RNA sequence: UCUGGUUGAUCCUGCCAGUUCAUAUGCUUGUCUCAAAGAUUAAGCCAUGCAUGUCUAAGUAUAAGCAAUUUAUACAGUGAAACUGCGAAUGGCUCAUUAAAUCAGUUAUCGUUUAUUUGAUAGUUCCUUUACUACAUGGUAUAACUGUGGUAAUUCUAGAGCUAAUACAUGCUAAUCUCGACCCUUUGGAAGAGAUGUAUUUAUUAGAAAUGUCUUCGGACUCUUUGAUGAUUCAUAAUAACUUUUCGAAUCGCAUGGCCUUGUGCUGGCGAUGGUUCAUUCAAAUUUCUGCCCUAUCAACUUUCGAUGGUAGGAUAGUGGCCUACCAUGGUUUCAACGGGUAACGGGGAAUAAGGGUUCGAUUCCGGAGAGGGAGCCUGAGAAACGGCUACCA
RNA sequence: UUUACUUUGAAAAAAUUAGAGUGUUCAAAGCAGGCGGCUCGAAUAUAUUAGCAUGGAAUAAUAGAAUAGG
């Protein structure tokens, strides 16, 4: 039912174009994958060629990167806190790229304690906001992957100007 | 169409094959291979229309299934295999070695070569790039990938490939004063020396070529194939030496 | 610069909050080629424009056209007018014709209606935009 | 040819449906399941109007 | 911007190549000499003067036997419009530069080509353009006619046996209405 | 277009009379060569038959098949059926729709997919339950076949019993390379310090006055260390993790060579089919610029239900209002937008003409689109397929 | 200075058209190779516009820190 053809649209001048041909398979679209937090449910999609896409129908864990520290840990996703495209996705807790989520801080806190031996000092110093979040127990992260395309819900922990901007928006 | 085509009308076939228009309704559609469809000579045309060893397609298949034909030293059994420019076709039973080179008319010539000259071919460098694990390679005009090339080899240069090993023996840089062969356009088949390469960034480069008779012509860089130094080609040339 | 719901940034350009070598945020830029000078306002600006030929993820390749700006009323894109003479052979005479080309203009470029702009072809930016301003005059 | 008379319009009603949709959208300025499923005259009345008026006169 | 500064590099290239073997000299000089002639295509008058002096210097270093190869390459690259007049001004400059180095009979090999340039630029189409009032240009090469000077240099070197080469075009011109 | 009249005889303006192609049709029709076959704007409806299948030595035969044989001891010749693989997306036909659409020439993919062909390309030694299949794992399994059956009827099939694989699903087996003390001074030995695949997703990183001394007169002494494009966040490499996560040969024919410590030991030839990535080829999808017949008694159109653009997301093979959310109010137009007509598929071409022009082009080649009319899909590298499937209308 | 305009060169499939050779018995056609090196043979051409490269002195638009000021 979904097609991406540009013939069904009006011309730049505003003219109503007539049907040139019937819909082609090479200009199709598919139903959106409204990924939601829960036990992992992923189903494969057969795409053009022998290629395959992974549809994340449900996912509750993801690989999130602390870029300042240059690490990545697998962490549970608590929930979606802010989405720039549509607030209904926040309301329904739908996971997509660029959705601001809250993740468990435990693996990152444990790595930090092991690596720096603190709960050397100069390097162990981090941003005040991130440390406050660690005290809270949850970290704000931005999803960088596309769950409906790759099946992954990876992302990175917000820092610096981006963190300040999203704290203002929240 | 809903997929790749498999037939070729005779009137739609390349003109340089010289196919009778009333012989049939279809022409041998070249199969996928080293050379492009419009720039290739399928083995059926070469064996039947040019050499006349076979009287029809069935005899060509009979010859090929006996494993009598080698193309660049490897036995080929496909009737529509796309032989092309600078390919070496070997028939041991008849003691024949041929190299496919256009004549001044622009048609592939029946050019017989010796075994020593049949031991190698020339390839225009179409691409130079690093592959996986940081291994450089060169892609030639016949689709050959050759790894660990000399660092001096660049695009538009010509590499001499040993057919037994498929390795680079020598190479010629693209420079003024070099001997070049025209492989496209209305000047297809002519031989000359480079005088100047006109450069247009974001567009097609132009090369000026002067023949032994001092006549000058301009051609796109894609259609130019360096074959040696002036007066010293690295391959034997057909009758006419690409004049006129 | 941050007048949108999403945080505007150059993708994969990372400013490390720990090191703090320089006050200015790290900024990526390129030269579009074909002898077109990257303006210094692009190098030392602060705007974010994914469709900019000098700081965005867009490449200039294909036809290079010239035109007169006729509209600048919509955001980061303009409409230029290209005029030509079409030859009618029966009457052995010409007729004036024109076409309007919508072009994306980077915020590194300042343009008024009436100035002559050279534009370079890039990939489809929107429904109707396939060009990008590369030089103003 | 868009709305030319056809030999048998009943046989192509679906085609006729598209044309009406195309007409309304084109002329709008002047006016201003899932099959692949497991389970599925004028002169006369004027004369009378004149006549009845003529009587009432 | 720096093209004029790099032109003498060609003179350096000729010298280092001249030290190489007799197979290498035939392999590298045509690449060097032809490239210099291409720069004469340039529309910049100042650049063209830079090429001429470099060609003049190379001409002294090389011999008169090489003059045929240089002239033949010049004729190929200059063929249309101002280029024909560029060819005339350049060939005279090379001959003027090589005045001392040239020996008797040296120009016999290139005698046929020079007279063609001389006559085409006095009585041919090129000569008419130089004499045309309608032709308005600041290119010095076209305002100046050096064919007369080229004739004096040529006749000095030509052996008397080949002097019929100069007289033959004169006779043909005299035959036609003048 | 010319010719003859209209006067007693001329000129000019008028009048009168005569002066190939297409369709339909009439009569005649012996010989040679060659060649075509539309038409009710009815792209209206179709009885019957056929037009797409396919096996090499080389995927799978205990057919209760045939024929053989030194009369068979796993099989072995040939081989129906059936599984498996590939093809059926080519070809052929028609011109309904379609007026910046198709198409023609000319561009781009630094914007994407690509079966097949052709060329390259993958020793990861080790890492506790070694309580160990690799001299080789399972039914987590079935067809053909045997047998019991339903229906008036179809290339309808049910229940039960069997049995294979290149089907399906699992899963393994003393290496190479940097330095190198010490001896020895080369054809060197090596105590020892070290290093170790791909595929997917994300984040980060890289990708820029030695003019001396000695020497045997050679040479040695310190240093270098990515490439390409007009142009890139390119090629490529590195780090940290991630994955319902891949791949890294449990395959087949022909033949029986070489070492021995004489073992059905070790090793070994020529081919077939596969397999990861890259390149190539056959393609596909989008795409830049210019160019269409009649209509102004069609002057404003598009935008509520996407029209023009911005940000983000989704979807896609991928760009993109392609779709969604939030934003602005844009975009086309007397240089004719928009609307209408078209007995409008476009072109190469055909006819006529002295030249300019006018007309025709369903029709041998190229491109597009369709398969009674709309809509949606499975499989596959490739189809919105129709001699494939499902619904609605006739 | 730039543009228009004009010259030249690539490009614009084949078939079709013009043209060259050839006793299909002639012709309509089809067709490229002959003798034992012979200097033997389609030599070929053709396309208004748009894009690409190139030579131009006129013509027609377009420009100037032009002959400026103290
Ligand atoms: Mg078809
Ligand atoms: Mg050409
Ligand atoms: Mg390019
Ligand atoms: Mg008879
Ligand atoms: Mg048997
Ligand atoms: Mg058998
Ligand atoms: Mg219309
Ligand atoms: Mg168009
Ligand atoms: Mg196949
Ligand atoms: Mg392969
Ligand atoms: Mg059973
Ligand atoms: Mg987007
Ligand atoms: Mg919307
Ligand atoms: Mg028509
Ligand atoms: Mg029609
Ligand atoms: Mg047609
Ligand atoms: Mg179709
Ligand atoms: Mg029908
Ligand atoms: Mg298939
Ligand atoms: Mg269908
Ligand atoms: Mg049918
Ligand atoms: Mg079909
Ligand atoms: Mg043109």
């Amino acid at each position: 039912g979904i097609s991406r053809d540009s013939r069904h649209k009006r011309s730049a001048t505003g003219a109503k174009r007539a049907q040139f041909r019937k819909k082609r398979k090479f200009e199709l679209g598919r139903q959106p994958a409204n990924t939601k937090i829960g036990a992992k449910r992923i189903h494969s999609v057969r795409t053009r060629g022998g290629n395959k896409k992974y549809r994340a129908l449900r996912i509750e864990t993801g690989n999130f990167s602390w870029a300042s520290e240059g690490i990545s840990k697998k962490t549970r996703i608590a929930g979606v806190v802010y989405h720039p495209s549509n607030n209904e996705l926040v309301r329904t807790n739908t996971l997509t790229k660029a959705a601001i989520v809250q993740i468990d801080a435990t693996p990152f806190r444990q790595w930090f304690e092991a690596h720096y031996g603190q709960t050397r000092a100069a390097s162990a110093k981090i941003e005040s906001s991130v440390e406050s979040q660690f005290s809270a127990g949850r970290l704000y992260a931005c999803i960088s992957s596309r769950p409906g395309q790759s099946g992954r819900c990876d992302g990175y922990i917000l820092e610096g100007e981006e963190l300040a901007f999203y704290l203002r928006r929240l | 169409a809903r997929g790749p085509k498999k037939h070729l009308k005779r009137l739609a076939a390349p003109h340089h094959w010289l196919l009778d228009k009333l012989s049939g309704c279809y022409a041998p559609r070249p199969s996928a291979g080293p050379h492009k469809l419009r720039e290739s000579l399928p083995l059926i045309v070469f064996l039947r229309n040019r050499l006349k060893y076979a009287l029809n397609g069935r005899e060509v298949k009979a010859i090929l299934m006996q494993r009598h034909v080698k193309v660049d030293g490897k036995v080929r059994t496909d009737t529509t295999y796309p032989a092309g420019f600078m390919d070496v076709i070997t028939l041991d039973a008849t003691n024949e070695n041929f190299r496919l080179v256009y004549d001044v008319k622009g048609r592939f010539a029946v050019h017989r070569i010796t075994d020593e000259e049949a031991s190698y071919k020339l390839g225009k460098v179409k691409k130079v790039q690093l592959g996986k694990k940081g291994v450089p390679y060169v892609v030639t005009h016949d689709g050959r990938t050759i790894r660990y090339p000399d660092p001096n080899i660049k695009v538009n240069d010509t590499v001499k490939i040993d057919l037994a090993s498929g390795k680079i023996t020598d190479f010629i840089k693209f420079d003024a004063g070099k001997l070049v062969y025209v492989t496209g356009g209305r000047n297809l088949g002519r031989i000359g020396t480079i005088v100047h390469k006109e450069r247009h960034d974001g567009g097609f480069d132009l090369v000026h070529i002067k023949d032994s008779l001092d006549n000058t012509f301009v051609t796109r860089l894609n259609n130019v194939f360096v074959i040696g130094e002036q007066g010293k080609p690295y391959i034997s040339l057909p009758k006419g030496k690409g004049i006129k | 610069v941050q007048s949108e719901r999403a945080f505007q940034k150059q993708p994969h350009i990372f400013n490390n909050p720990k090191v703090k070598t320089s006050k200015r945020t790290k900024r990526w830029y390129k030269n579009a080629g074909l002898g077109f000078k990257t303006p210094k306002t692009a190098i030392e600006g602060s705007y974010i424009d994914k469709k900019c030929p000098f700081t965005g993820l867009v490449s200039i390749r294909g036809k290079i056209l010239t035109g007169t700006v006729v509209s600048t009323k919509m955001h980061r894109t303009i409409v230029i007018r290209r005029a030509y003479l079409h030859y009618i052979p029966k009457y052995n005479r010409y007729e004036k014709r024109h076409k309007n080309v919508p072009v994306h203009v980077s915020p590194a470029f300042r343009v008024q209606v009436g100035d002559i702009v050279t534009v370079g072809q890039c990939r489809p930016i929107s429904k109707t935009v396939r060009f990008n301003v590369v030089k103003v005059s | 040819g868009t709305y030319r008379k056809r030999f048998n319009e009943k046989a192509r009603s679906g085609h006729m449906a598209k044309l009406k949709e195309l007409k309304r959208i084109r002329n709008k300025q002047f006016t201003r399941p899932n099959a692949n499923a497991e389970i599925l005259s004028r002169l006369k009345k004027k004369r009378l109007d004149k006549f009845i008026e003529h009587q009432l006169k | 911007e720096t093209i004029i500064e790099r032109m003498p590099i060609a003179e350096a290239l000729v010298n280092i190549v001249l030290g190489l073997t007799n197979d290498d000299i035939t392999n590298f000089l045509p690449s060097i000499l032809t490239n210099i002639c291409q720069v004469l295509r340039s529309k910049s008058e100042e650049l063209r003067d830079a090429v001429r002096v470099t060609l003049g210097k190379i001409s002294i270093i090389l011999g008169a036997e090489y003059l045929v190869f240089v002239i033949k390459e010049l004729m190929a690259t200059l063929k249309r419009g101002s280029q024909i007049h560029v060819l005339s001004y350049t060939v005279h400059y090379i001959l003027k530069s090589m005045h001392g180095v040239l020996k008797h009979s040296d120009l016999d090999t290139s005698s046929s080509m020079i007279v063609k340039i001389i006559m085409e630029n006095i009585f041919g189409f090129a000569g008419e353009e130089k004499d045309s009032e309608n032709y308005h240009t600041k290119v010095k090469e076209i305002k100046s006619n050096k064919s007369y000077d080229a004739g004096e240099i040529l006749a000095s070197n030509i052996s008397l046996t080949e002097f019929g080469t100069l007289l033959s075009p004169v006779k043909a011109l005299l035959m036609v209405r003048i």
